[PDB]
This record gives C-alpha cells, sequence and structure tokens, in this order.
C-alpha cells in the first residue's frame, strides 16, 4: 500500500519531450513509458522514465501492442549505469482514463507488484494540478454482485530536491511573483 | 517390492494399470518441465553473474591506502583512522566479509 | 534470396487437445513450426521471425527478433485451454509488423489454422481489403477441420491476392501422418 | 471390449445412433468430441442404472485421453457417484478420484464440495464445517469468477440453514445470486428461495437495509402471485409504520420462528421508526 | 511373455528410470540454489560499492534551535545545521556526531 | 495529384501522388527516382519542417504545391 | 556406436557415444576432444536440432547417424 | 575488399583493404586518411570489440561489412 507519491520536475519535462516528438514515428493520440523511483515508507518516489515503443487501436480495445524486449534491454542499460532505482510503474498521457488500461496493468505488474499507473496531462488547463496517480484493488463490490478490478485514487504531490530547484529558478527567472504578497496576491487566491 | 510385484502386480492387473499410469504421467510431466526450467534458469544466472563480475573488477584500481580499523559497530559500520592521519566513519564496509574483519 | 520479417501465428485452442496426428496434435504444431522458423532464417542470415498466440486473444509472446532459440524455449508450456479468435490475431499481426526496426524488409504474416472457426464473411473481406491497401502477404496452412471453413479461406486468400497476384498459398492437408512433408514444398522453397 | 456398444445399445433411447456414432467418435480417436457427446448423454433423463459398466468404459477411455479438461471428467464422475445409494463407498470412490485428478485445482474444490455435501447428510459439525473452512482460502486466490462458486456458495447456505444462524445465511445466499446466470430456473425453486431469504433476513440479527432487498429482481417477480402478505410486511418495515396486524396473519402462515420471536421483531420496528421520522 | 510378467518388469525399469530422473533433478535444484546464493552476494557487493564515507566530530554548544556549532577531529570548527527526524534532544554538548 | 519538389541544384521534378498518402512514402518516391538515401532527405513546405511520420493532408497541401530538399552536410 | 559430425567446411568427425547420453555430455565430449567449446555451436539432424532438457534418445537418432554441425558466435 | 566504417556523428568513410590485412594495418589506414593516432581509435564490429593479432580473414567479415568507430575520449 502507499499513502503518499511525489513526483519530482525532470520527469514532467521529459513526457512533454516524448509527446512533442512522437510525430517523428506515426501519428498517435497518446503515450506510454516506465517510471523508475524509490521507496522510503509507504510513500514512492519518482525520478527517471524512459519511452516504450507503443500501438493502439481507436475502438477495439481487445487490440493493442506493447513490447516486452525493448523495456527488458532499456532497464539493463539503465540499471548498468545506475543501481539505486527500481523499476516502480508507468504513466500515459490523454486527459480520461481508458477501458484498456486495466488489461495493460496486469500485465506489468508482473515486473513489480504495486505497479502504480501516474496520469500526466500534458496540454494545460486552467483550474489545477497536471496529474493523477491511481493504485489497482479488488473490491466486496456490493451486498451481492461479481468481484472485479478496478482503479482508486491515491493522493498526489509534485516535489523537488537540491540541484534540481536550482535549474527550474534559474529558467523561471524572467517571470516571476511576490513570494509573499501584500495584498495583491492572497486576494487573488480566493478568487 | 515383492508383495506388490506378486498379489497386486501380477494377480490383480488392475494395480499394473495405475502403476503404470502414475509412473508415465508424473515422469514425464516432471522431466520435461524441470529439466528444462531449470536448465534455462541457470544459463540466465550464470550469465548475469558474469556480467557483475565484470563490473567489479574495474573498480579494484591498484592504488590504495593503508589504514586500521579503531573500532566496529553494527549499527556492519567501521571508524577508521587512516596514516594520512585522517578519522572517517562509514556505514557499509564494502568488498570484504563483515564478519571476518575485526579490530 | 530476399530481406523479410515473419510472424508465426499458432493456435492452443481446446480442440488440440485430441489426437488424430501420430502423438498429439500440437507434437506435430511443434515440429512445424520448428522447420519454418529454421528455413527462413536459414534462408537470409539476416532476417528476422516473432511468434503470436490466437487462443483466448492474442498475446504477443516474443518481439520480432532473429534469435531463433528463444522462440523454440518459449513455445513449451502451452498447454491448449483457449478458444479461437481469427481476426483480433490477424489485426495485431498486422499492428506488429508496423514497427520493424529496418523497415526495408517486406512484410508477412504465416498463421496454421488447426481448428474449426466461427466468423461473419463480411468482416474477412474487409479485412482481406485492408492487407490489399496495406500490401501484406498472407500464407494459411489447414489442418483437422477442412469442410467447415475452407470456402472462407478460399475466399479470403482469392481476394487478397489475384488478378496476377502472387498466388500466396492456402496449404490444406488430410489427417495424414506428418505436416512436415506437406508444408514443405509449396509455401516455402528457398532460392 | 469394443463390442461393448453393439450389444449394449439394446439400453436406454438411440440403439442405432448414439452408440454407434460413440463407436465412431471413439475410432477417430477425437476426444474432446466423445467428452463433449458423454456429459450430453449422461443428462438424458433414462435412469441410467448401469453405471459401473459406464464408469468401466470412461476409465478404458481416461486411461490415457485423463490429458482431456479434468473438470468435466469430474462432473460427470459426480453424475455417476449420485446414482448409488451407499454412502461408504461412495466417499471413498470419491477420495481416490479426487487423489488422481490434481493438476486443476478447481476441480479438487469441486470434489470437497461433493464430499462435504455427502458429509451433511448424516452428521455436521464434526466435518463440513471444517472443510468449509478449509476450502474458502483456496477459493479466494483465483483471479476470475468462475464456475464452481454457486456450488460452494450453495453448501454454505446449507450448512448455515441451522437456523439460530438466520443473518449469517442471509448474506451467503445473496452471493450465490451474485454467481448463476439470469434466472432460468424452476419457478418454484426460485419462488421458494425467495420465501426463505425473505424470512432469514427479516429475523436477522445485525440487518436494518430493507431498501436494497426489495430492488432485487427474484423478489419483486416471483410474490406478485400468491403469498404476497409477506412483500407486504417486508414494505411496512421499509416505511417504518408501527401497525401490524399482518404478523397476526403470519403467525397462521409461519407458525415456525415468526409466531416465537414476536418481541424482536416488534422492537426491530420499534426503533426503525426513527430514522424514518427523524428523515 | 506372459502380460503380468512383462508388465513387471518393464513397471520395475520405468521405476528405476523414475529415480534416475529424480536424482538429475535434486542436483540441478541444489547447484542453482547455490547460484542464487552467490548472485545475492555480488547485488550486493554492487550496491554496497556507492558508498560516501563521514567526517567523524564532536558537538560544541548548541547556539539556536537550529544552529550549532561543531568542532572536526583536526580540522577547524564549523557553523551546521541538524537533519530532519533527528531527535535533537539526544544533541547533549560533546556527544559525537 | 502532381506535386513539384525543387532541389538546390536548380532541378524541378514532378511527382504525382494522391491526397491519401504520407511523407515517407514520398521520401521512398525521392529515393526512387532521385537515388538519394530517405535519411539524407529533408523537406521544407513553405518554411515549415515536414514530418516522416504523418500525412499529406496534415499540412493541407494541394495539386502543383512546390516542396523544397535541402541536403545534410555534416558529412564534410 | 559411431556418429558423422559433418561441418558447413566439409570435415567428418567420427563419435563414439552410447544413447543414454545426454545432449550436454555429447557436447562436453565434443569439446574434450575437438577443444571447441559448447556454447559457439548448435546441431541439426535433418532440421532437428538439440536441447539441454532433452536426451539423445528423443528425436529418434540411430547409429551411424548424420549430424551437421553449425558455429555460432563470430570469430573468436 | 571495400569495407565501410561509420562514426557516431553520422560520418561515413569507405576504406579499401584484403583480407591478408591485420587490425593494426587498418588503424593505420584510418590515421593516415583521418589523422587521428592509432592509440585513440577503437573499433566495433556487430557488438564484439575488434583485437590486433587478427587479420580480418579471421572474425570472417565479408565486403560491404559496417564496421563502427568510437573515439578514445578521457578527462582530467
Amino acid at each position: 500500500a502507499v499513502q503518499k507519491v511525489v513526483v519530482h520536475p525532470l520527469v514532467l519535462l521529459s513526457v512533454v519531450d516524448h509527446f512533442n516528438r512522437i510525430g517523428k514515428v506515426g501519428n498517435q493520440k497518446r503515450v506510454v513509458g516506465v517510471l523508475l523511483g524509490s521507496w522510503q515508507k509507504k510513500v514512492l518516489d519518482v525520478s527517471n522514465s524512459f519511452a516504450v515503443p507503443f500501438d493502439e487501436d481507436d475502438k477495439d480495445d481487445s487490440v493493442w501492442f506493447l513490447d516486452h524486449d525493448y523495456l527488458e534491454n532499456m532497464y539493463g542499460m539503465f540499471k548498468k549505469v545506475n543501481a539505486r532505482e527500481r523499476i516502480v510503474g508507468w504513466y500515459h498521457t490523454g486527459p480520461k482514463l481508458h477501458k484498456n488500461d486495466i488489461a495493460i496493468n496486469e500485465l506489468m505488474k508482473r515486473y513489480c507488484p504495486n505497479s502504480v499507473l501516474v496520469i500526466i496531462d500534458v496540454k494545460p488547463k486552467d483550474l489545477g494540478l497536471p496529474t493523477e496517480a491511481y493504485i489497482s484493488v479488488e473490491e466486496v463490490h456490493d451486498d451481492g454482485t461479481p468481484t472485479s478490478k478496478t482503479f482508486e485514487h491515491v493522493t498526489s504531490e509534485i516535489g523537488a530536491e537540491e540541484a534540481e530547484e536550482v535549474g527550474v529558478e534559474h529558467l523561471l527567472r524572467d517571470i516571476k511573483d511576490t513570494t509573499v504578497g501584500t495584498l495583491s496576491q492572497r486576494i487573488t487566491n480566493q478568487v | 517390492e515383492q508383495d506388490g510385484i506378486g498379489e497386486e502386480v501380477l494377480k490383480m492387473s488392475t494395480e499394473e494399470i495405475i502403476q503404470r499410469t502414475r509412473l508415465l504421467d508424473s515422469e514425464i510431466k516432471i522431466m520435461k518441465s524441470e529439466v528444462l526450467r531449470v536448465t534455462h534458469e541457470l544459463q540466465a544466472m550464470k550469465d548475469k553473474i558474469k556480467e557483475n563480475s565484470e563490473k567489479i573488477k574495474v573498480n579494484k584500481t591498484l592504488p590504495y591506502l593503508v589504514s586500521n580499523v579503531i573500532e566496529l559497530l553494527d549499527v556492519k559500520c567501521a571508524v577508521i583512522k587512516t596514516s594520512t592521519r585522517q578519522t572517517y566513519f562509514l556505514p557499509v564496509i564494502g568488498l570484504v566479509d563483515a564478519e571476518k574483519l575485526k579490530p | 534470396m530476399v530481406l523479410e520479417s515473419t510472424m508465426v501465428c499458432v493456435d492452443n485452442s481446446e480442440y488440440m487437445r485430441n489426437g488424430d496426428f501420430l502423438p498429439t496434435r500440437l507434437q506435430a504444431q511443434q515440429d512445424a513450426v520448428n522447420i519454418v522458423c529454421h528455413s527462413k532464417t536459414r534462408s537470409n542470415p539476416e532476417n528476422n521471425v516473432g511468434l503470436i498466440t490466437l487462443a483466448n486473444d492474442c498475446e504477443v509472446l516474443t518481439t520480432l527478433t532473429p534469435d531463433t532459440g528463444r522462440i523454440l524455449s518459449k513455445l513449451h508450456t502451452v498447454q491448449p485451454k483457449g478458444k479461437i479468435t481469427f481476426c483480433t490475431g490477424i489485426r495485431v499481426a498486422h499492428l506488429a509488423l508496423k514497427h520493424r526496426q529496418g523497415k526495408n524488409h517486406k512484410m508477412r504474416i504465416i498463421a496454421f489454422v488447426g481448428s474449426p472457426v466461427e466468423d461473419n464473411e463480411k468482416d474477412l473481406v474487409k479485412l482481406a481489403k485492408r492487407l490489399k491497401k496495406e500490401k501484406v502477404n498472407v500464407d494459411i496452412i489447414n489442418f483437422g477441420e477442412e469442410e467447415v471453413n475452407t470456402e472462407k479461406l478460399t475466399a479470403f486468400v482469392n481476394t487478397l491476392n489475384g488478378k496476377d497476384g502472387t498466388g500466396s498459398h492456402l496449404v490444406t492437408v488430410p489427417p495424414g501422418p506428418s505436416l512436415a512433408d506437406a508444408l514443405i514444398s509449396s509455401p516455402i522453397l528457398a532460392g | 471390449v469394443p463390442g461393448f456398444l453393439q450389444q449394449s445399445q439394446n439400453s436406454g433411447p438411440g440403439q442405432p445412433a448414439v452408440w454407434h456414432r460413440l463407436e465412431e467418435l471413439y475410432t477417430k480417436k477425437l476426444w474432446h468430441q466423445l467428452t463433449l457427446q458423454v456429459l450430453d448423454f449422461v443428462q438424458d433423463p433414462c435412469f441410467a442404472q448401469g453405471d459401473g459398466l459406464i464408469k468401466l468404459y470412461e476409465n478404458f477411455i481416461s486411461e490415457f485421453e485423463h490429458r482431456v479438461n479434468p473438470l468435466s471428467l469430474v462432473e460427470i464422475i459426480l453424475h455417476v457417484v449420485r446414482q448409488m445409494t451407499d454412502p461408504n463407498v461412495a466417499l471413498t470412490f470419491l477420495e481416490k478420484t479426487r487423489e488422481k485428478v490434481k493438476s486443476s485445482d478447481e476441480a479438487v474444490i469441486l470434489c470437497k464440495t461433493a464430499i462435504g455435501a455427502l458429509k451433511l447428510n448424516i452428521g455436521d459439525l464434526q466435518v463440513t464445517k471444517e472443510t468449509i473452512e478449509d476450502v474458502e482460502e483456496m477459493l479466494n486466490n483465483l483471479p476470475g469468477v468462475t464456475s464452481v462458486h454457486s456450488r460452494f456458495y450453495d453448501l454454505s447456505s446449507k450448512y448455515y440453514q441451522t437456523i439460530g444462524n438466520h443473518a449469517s445465511y442471509y448474506k451467503d445466499a445473496l452471493r450465490f445470486l451474485g454467481c448463476v446466470d439470469i434466472k432460468d430456473l424452476p419457478v418454484s425453486e426460485q419462488q421458494e428461495r425467495a420465501f426463505t431469504l425473505g424470512l432469514a433476513g427479516l429475523l436477522g440479527e445485525g440487518v436494518f437495509n430493507f431498501g436494497e432487498l426489495l430492488m432485487h429482481p427474484v423478489l419483486e417477480s416471483l410474490r406478485n402471485t400468491d403469498r404476497q402478505w409477506l412483500i407486504d410486511t417486508l414494505y411496512a418495515f421499509n416505511s417504518g409504520n408501527v401497525e401490524r396486524f399482518q404478523t397476526l396473519k403470519t403467525a397462521w402462515g409461519q407458525q415456525p420462528d415468526l409466531a416465537a420471536n414476536e418481541a424482536q421483531l416488534l422492537r426491530k420496528i420499534q426503533l426503525l421508526c426513527l430514522m424514518e421520522m427523524t428523515f | 511373455a506372459d502380460p503380468r510378467d512383462k508388465a513387471l518388469q518393464d513397471y520395475r525399469k520405468k521405476l528405476l528410470e523414475h529415480k534416475e530422473i529424480d536424482g538429475r533433478l535434486k542436483e540441478l535444484r541444489e547447484q542453482l540454489k547455490e547460484l542464487t546464493k552467490q548472485y545475492e552476494k555480488s547485488e550486493n557487493d554492487l550496491k554496497a560499492l556507492q558508498s560516501v564515507g563521514q567526517i567523524v566530530g564532536e558537538v560544541l554548544k548548541q547556539l539556536t534551535e537550529e544552529k550549532f556549532i561543531v568542532k572536526a577531529t583536526n580540522g577547524p570548527r564549523y557553523v551546521v545545521g541538524c537533519r530532519r527526524q533527528l531527535d535533537k534532544s539526544k544533541l547533549k554538548p560533546g556527544t559525537r556526531v | 495529384m502532381q506535386i513539384f519538389v525543387k532541389t538546390l541544384t536548380g532541378k524541378t521534378i514532378t511527382l504525382e501522388v494522391e491526397p491519401s498518402d504520407t511523407i515517407e512514402n514520398v521520401k521512398a518516391k525521392i529515393q526512387d527516382k532521385e537515388g538519394i538515401p530517405p535519411d539524407q532527405q529533408r523537406l521544407i513546405f513553405a518554411g515549415k519542417q515536414l514530418e516522416d511520420g504523418r500525412t499529406l493532408s496534415d499540412y493541407n497541401i494541394q495539386r502543383e504545391s512546390t516542396l523544397h530538399l535541402v541536403l545534410r552536410l555534416r558529412g564534410g
């Protein structure tokens, strides 16, 4: 079980890169990849990711094609460079959960028993946070109807670390806002 | 044994039949499945062993610094003074058996 | 000599439990797969093969690779409990062909049809025309139930290639002693 | 052996056909079709007293066709076993078939349910309970809904039919319904299952709901004719109106339990009327 | 010759082969387990390889709720903070750190 | 649907295509009659940079349009 | 018992073995007497190729059988 | 015998050799054509690092073979 996930900026930026570049291979609505990370205690920290070739069909949810061998090879190379990260889960984009997703989950749950799914919404929206995190569990469902497998939400937050925030703060220097604000920042918040 | 051979396998042919069934099924299933499975498991783990050993070979470069462990603690951790006259804690000993080390 | 990538597409439906052939249908299919994959490898050292299973939905149990031994090692432990489904198997085979590394390679799908099949011709013809426009070769082996589906397959292969098309073979066999002996001559003929 | 069918066709229907066709399937070695057809033929309403001989033929085929889907073998064996009436030899036979069939464990669950079912008929606490608990663990670790679930829940409902556990029975019967197909059962069976469920809930220790129950289709359907006072009183609780001149009628209708436990039912409806009036 | 004698003899031969393959399986299993223990030793070494070492010193006085004055064995003294979840109550003057 | 490709050498070449096609198909036709490797082809339309992964209709290309081919000289 | 190992180089070698021997043992004897290690080589019998998990008696190999040796990996 | 040497920058360089040639001779050819010291070149074929003691008749190379070159990069 998990009580919260902490996501670093680097993964967010790499996901934007993936979504922009994919046009080089063939038009698709969404993209998919692995998340690497680590466990402290019931809190999960994500810190890297990489692409994986994926294909889909727009109507039939019985048809799709991930790829085992690319995944295993790339994880081998990444492990040869560094050893403290391990497989933790996966991500896809697109704004709404697709029926298909559980069928993917029960695949790569084999590579990590506690596979957690993070949805990152690459194109903007005004109201709030960009990402969502979900975990898969069966249920009693009712007084009496068939048990099944679905996701439940888990609370999500965006983290930072030393020498990742410095680059961010440098990139964001041109546009800045008051640290505390004097009735010009608190009043906006209420709106 | 002689009791089963005589009173059953000879006289009660159905017991020979059940012997045949059990022997055939168990023999073929276990031999094929376990021999194939274990042989490929062994090959894979041998190769991964080889890669890890290659990784450890490089880091053992020649230049070393003579040092003496002053104290040892379990929480596996050691306090070293080194002949440059420096003192360092460390939380993990590394490429030697922590049970083999002693003050 | 031609550079092409080949997918073998094999059945583990429940009918394979039976035993008209000498040991069982499975073992026969194993020997057939062995012979064909060795043929397609030996004919050209850079080509590659992959393996797909149709029963109870399509499992892409090996991504396209030039290594042959993995295919054999993986092919075992197919315990026949599935029911057939033809169309989704073909669709996912096309989908996986869409992502060759060496996009100079030609496109081939080889399928073993060892079971009765239920389908509507109005779907099959449309799949056929899709592969027409996409220029995909198809090769089929019957063995078992000629009466049930011989006409459907005749129509499929006929529409898919013709009008001086290649004449992609459609093999059929009596319940003779061996698969290999018939399979040898007509579909495969290296050089 | 191979003459067994030609001479045996004199028993039951299909004399030139089903026996000859069985021989044809046997000689073709199309093991699958043969298994289908034997399972089908056992269903025939003929008394099928020739259990031992046809079982001898079953052993002859299975002696190496047993690579077949074992579950079908288990269920046809169950259809054979129900024929005979000596319990003890039946138990030995079941233990033998359980020890031989051991790969697909759902067959093991099914067999265990049959063993417990036969055992309960003569004495329950010692064996049955323990076999229910011995089976529930394995059932959990199965991915799908499967098929054995119905039978198992039927067993556990019968075991909890020792009336004092009303409430527990109330849940498990529902689980059974949560596993059968669209109700396509004998109408009398359906309506009497719904009747017993109604009563078992109505006395139940822990149950206050009476909202969801009224929607379950079997109850709303199979009692819109005769014995509607039960639906009437079930609504009476749902609304919470205290006046129940109807349980007096139920006393004559259902003297068992509902005539003795009247005080408890009165107390339930009493406190149940608060949750309405405050709402 | 006789069905019972042929069945007996082939039964004994088949059982002999049964025990032979069982021996093969047992020795394979044991050797594999030993290899797994070698593997886990190698992996423990690989993850240990990334440690860093640390300076040993002593806390002088405490200065403010988050600032401490500390001194190395033979280096200069320093002004430093104290880590998350570190139970500062233990940080009596003179303690080893 | 004919389309005119212009090179830096001054040559204009006319290719007949259909609106269903995709840029990699056009580059394959170039490799056909130009012989320059498709990886060594870069295509600009009205200042935009075309992708090998997409359809002609994604760029609203109409009949008889001009596309410019540019080579890559990093191999110097 | 003798087996003709033929390589694609036209070399013929006589091997005396017993049918109970597993493939790994036959490869071991090959390595011992030839020098060629077992991993760089594969064996074929009328298209049937062998594996450690199968005995020599499986596949129906007989006395004086012809075997094809095909090397694997690049040059040493 | 004509061969192709690729590199990480996309540079491609044809070269003519004979299978009697030893590897260090090839590195000498690279040096004289490009202008790079023999120490700094490292050579890869099919995923194996090549070695000086061997001819191209060893490693069973054929013409039109794609080799890769990588630099001895260092820092300090």
